[PDB]
C-alpha cells in the first residue's frame, strides 16, 4: 500500500515543452494519484503513495533536477472528543466530557454527584485499569518527570487538574481549560475524583509534592473515544491549490 | 500500548477482566480473561468503535469497523475489526476466554484503546445467517456486559 | 424525470405526530424524490417529477387540506450565448457574439472585415435561410409589429441595431448592449450586415419606415447556439433548504 | 418552428441544401435535399452539438446528445439525439436525401435549430464497429461539409 501525502519539490521550468516532459515523467505510473504543476512557481505537488526517493528519480529521469522542498496532506480532520464516566464503591457518579479546541488548548467540562461538599482533587492517572476499583490506575499522568503542582503551576504532573467544589447538594460542575493535556495523549488512561483537597503541592506534607495530599480516592472512569457532534469531513470539489469540503453534523 | 485491560459489567450478574497484549508493532494480540454471569453456550464478543457509554450500546454504536466491511468471524477476510467472534460459556456460566488475532491492535488505524469491548447475548453467527442483520451484527443481539478498554501496567 | 421540479404546498401542522404522517403519506410512492417540512412555516416542499393535482391528492388522502402555494426548481443554469459568422458573396467576412447578460441585457460585440468605409446597417433578420445569398433571410425580426427605428428608439424592430462604422482599411470593431434583443429569442435567425447607412427612419424615403434604407445586403450568417466559456453548474452538495453548485471554464 | 433549413458547404467539392419539417408538436420531423460532390458510396450524417463553426468540427463539438447516450443508428434506442445514420451518395456523387426522424425535434429539448448538420468522410458504422471511437462518432471521422440549421419560412 503505502500511505499518500502531496509532495512537492522546485524544477526549473520554462517553456510549455519542458511542462509537457515533467507530466510525461508522472503520467500513469504506478500509484500516482494526480499531478500539478505550477509554471509560475517553477513548482510540481504530487498527489502520491510513493516515496520522495523513488518520484524524485522518475522526474530526474527525463534530465531535470527535482529539488524537494515540502511534504503534506490536505486532508482535514476534526478536532478530537472524549468522555470518562466516574463510577466507583457507593454514593459518587459523574460524567466529565473533553474537547480538543486547539492542538495546544483542551477543554473539560462535567458533573460529579454525591460529594462531602468543598474541594475535592481531580487527577487524570496513567492507567485505565479498573480491576481493583481505582487503586489499580496508577500515579499521576506524568510524562515529563514533573513534581505534583496545581493548574497554574508550569511545572506539574500533565494530569493534575486541581480542585473541584462540591455544592449544598453534594454536586460538583466545572469547566475548565488545560493546554498540557490533551484529548489524544489520555484516551485510554483514567480520570479520578479524590476525597477531599488536593494541596497543590503547598501543604509541606510528605505527599504534597507527588499527590497533594488529596485522601481516597472515590470513582474513576476510562477516558473514552466518543463521537464527536459532527462527521468526517469529505471532499466534494478539487482544482488545482483548491478544495472544498462538506462537514455535516451526526444523525439520531 | 503494550498492554491493555477492560473490566466488563452491566445489569444483569455477567461481569468479567479482558487482558489484551501485543508484542510487536503491528503483530498480534493476545486476548485472555474470563467471565461469570452467563447463560450456558455461546456468545458473541466485538470491540464496538466508541467508548462512549453515557447511553449504552447506542452510544458506543456499532462494530468497530474503520474499513467499511460487512460482519464475519476473526477467520474470515471480510470483517470488521471489532469481530472476536464467540467466547464458550460453560455448564456453571464461566466463559474462560482466550484468542489471538493480528487485525485488531493496541496502536495504529486498528487501535482498539479507547473503545468498548462488550460481551453479547446470543451467539455470533458470525456473518452466516444469510440477512441483513447477520452482516452488520452477527445476530448475537443484546448487550450482556461491557467496559472500555484501557491501557495496563 | 425532466420535469422535476420543487412543489410547495401549505399545510395546517401543529403536532410532530402530524409532521409523521404527512411525510407518511409520501414516504416511498412512486416518483417523488425528496420531501421537506418547514413546521414553523407549516409548509411541505416537495422535489417530484409527479403532478401538483396527484401530490395534492396524497397529501389530502390522510385528510388533511393541502392548499398549493409555489412552484420552482433549483436547477442554476448559464446566461446564454451565441455566434453569427457573416460570409456571401463578395468580399465581406465577420464574425459577430451575442451573451445574454441579464435577461433583460444582451451584449453583442464582433469583427466585420472588407467593408466600404463609413456606416453601414446591422440587423436581425426573421429567417436563418442562406439558399439564395442574403435575400432568402426575410425581413428585420419584428415579432412585436413595429416600424422600422434606431437603436434609441422604443418603437423598433427588435431586429433593429442600428449602424457600425468601417474605419480606414474597411473593418467595423463594435460592442453594443440592447434591451429587446434577447439570444434565446434568435437562435436560428440571421445576422446581415449592409451595403450603406441605416437612416434610422428618418430619411423620408419609402423604405425608411422599413429597411431605414440600408441598401444591398453583403454578408449574412445564421445566429448560432455557441459552448460559451464555462461548463454547466453541476450540483456538489445539498441538504435542507441550501445547495452547492460547482462551475467550471471549459478545457478546450 | 415549423420549417427549417440547411445550407452545407466546405472547402473541397461538397455541397448541398438540406430542409426540415415538423407539423405536429413532437411529432416526427421530415428531413430532404441534396448533396453533390461526394466520393460514391455511404457517408455519416449528424447533427453535432453547437453552431459556432468559428474554429471548425472542434467547435461545433460533438454529435448533439442531450441525454448522455452511446452513439448509434438511427433506428437504435440506443443513440445521440443527432444521429441521422448515412447516406447514399450515387455514382455521380450526388446524395439524394429523404428521411423520417422523430427524435429530433424543431423544439424542446431535442430542438436541432441553431446547431450545425455536418456530412462526414466515411460511412457511420452505427456504434457496431466496437471500439472506444465507434460509441463517440461511429467512425465516420472528418467533416466534409457543414451549416448551421436555421429556421425557414
Ligand atoms: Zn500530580
Ligand atoms: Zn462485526
Ligand atoms: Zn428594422
Ligand atoms: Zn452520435
Amino acid at each position: 500500500q503505502g500511505t499518500l501525502c502531496t509532495l512537492e519539490f522546485a524544477v526549473q521550468m520554462t517553456s510549455q515543452s519542458s511542462v509537457d516532459a515533467v507530466r510525461k515523467s508522472l503520467q500513469g505510473v504506478a500509484g500516482v494519484q494526480d499531478v500539478e504543476v505550477h509554471l509560475e512557481d517553477q513548482m510540481v505537488l504530487v498527489h502520491t503513495t510513493l516515496p520522495s526517493q523513488e518520484v524524485q528519480a522518475l522526474l530526474e529521469g527525463t534530465g531535470r533536477q527535482a529539488v524537494l522542498k515540502g511534504m503534506g496532506s490536505g486532508q482535514l480532520q476534526n478536532l478530537g472528543a472524549a468522555v470518562a464516566i466516574l463510577g466507583g464503591p457507593g454514593t459518587v457518579q459523574g460524567v466529565v466530557r473533553f474537547l480538543q479546541l486547539t492542538p495546544e488548548r483542551c477543554l473539560i467540562e462535567g458533573t460529579i454527584d454525591g460529594l462531602e461538599p468543598g474541594l475535592h482533587g481531580l487527577h487524570v492517572h496513567q492507567y485505565g485499569d479498573l480491576t481493583n476499583n481505582c487503586n489499580s490506575c496508577g500515579n499521576h499522568f506524568n510524562p515529563d518527570g514533573a513534581s505534583h503542582g496545581g493548574p497554574q503551576d508550569s511545572d506539574r504532573h500533565r494530569g493534575d487538574l486541581g480542585n473541584v467544589r462540591a455544592d449544598a447538594d453534594g454536586r460538583a460542575i466545572f469547566r475548565m481549560e488545560d493546554e498540557q493535556l490533551k484529548v489524544w495523549d489520555v484516551i485510554g488512561r483514567s480520570l479520578i475524583i479524590d476525597e477531599g483537597e488536593d494541596d497543590l503541592g503547598r501543604g509541606g506534607h510528605p505527599l504534597s509534592k507527588i499527590t497533594g495530599n488529596s485522601g481516597e480516592r472515590l470513582a474513576c472512569g476510562i477516558i473514552a473515544r466518543s463521537a464527536g457532534l459532527f462527521q468526517n469531513p469529505k471532499q466534494i470539489c478539487s482544482c488545482d491549490g483548491l478544495t472544498i469540503w462538506e462537514e455535516r453534523g451526526r444523525p439520531i | 500500548a503494550t498492554k491493555a485491560v477492560c473490566v466488563l459489567k452491566g445489569d444483569g450478574p455477567v461481569q468479567g477482566i479482558i487482558n489484551f497484549e501485543q508484542k510487536e508493532s503491528n503483530g498480534p494480540v493476545k486476548v485472555w480473561g474470563s467471565i461469570k454471569g452467563l447463560t450456558e453456550g455461546l456468545h458473541g464478543f466485538h470491540v464496538h468503535e466508541f467508548g462512549d457509554n453515557t447511553a449504552g450500546a447506542t452510544s458506543a454504536g456499532p462494530h468497530f469497523n474503520p474499513l467499511s466491511r460487512k460482519h464475519g468471524g476473526p477467520k474470515d477476510e471480510e470483517r470488521h475489526v471489532g469481530d472476536l467472534g464467540n467466547v464458550t460459556a460453560d455448564k456453571d456460566g464461566v466463559a474462560d476466554v482466550s484468542i489471538e488475532d493480528s487485525v485488531i491492535s493496541l496502536s495504529g488505524d486498528h487501535c482498539i484503546i479507547g473503545r468498548t469491548l462488550v460481551v453479547h447475548e446470543k451467539a455470533d453467527d458470525l456473518g452466516k445467517g444469510g440477512n441483513e442483520e447477520s452482516t452488520k451484527t452477527g445476530n448475537a443481539g443484546s448487550r450482556l456486559a461491557a467496559g472500555v478498554i484501557g491501557i495496563a501496567q
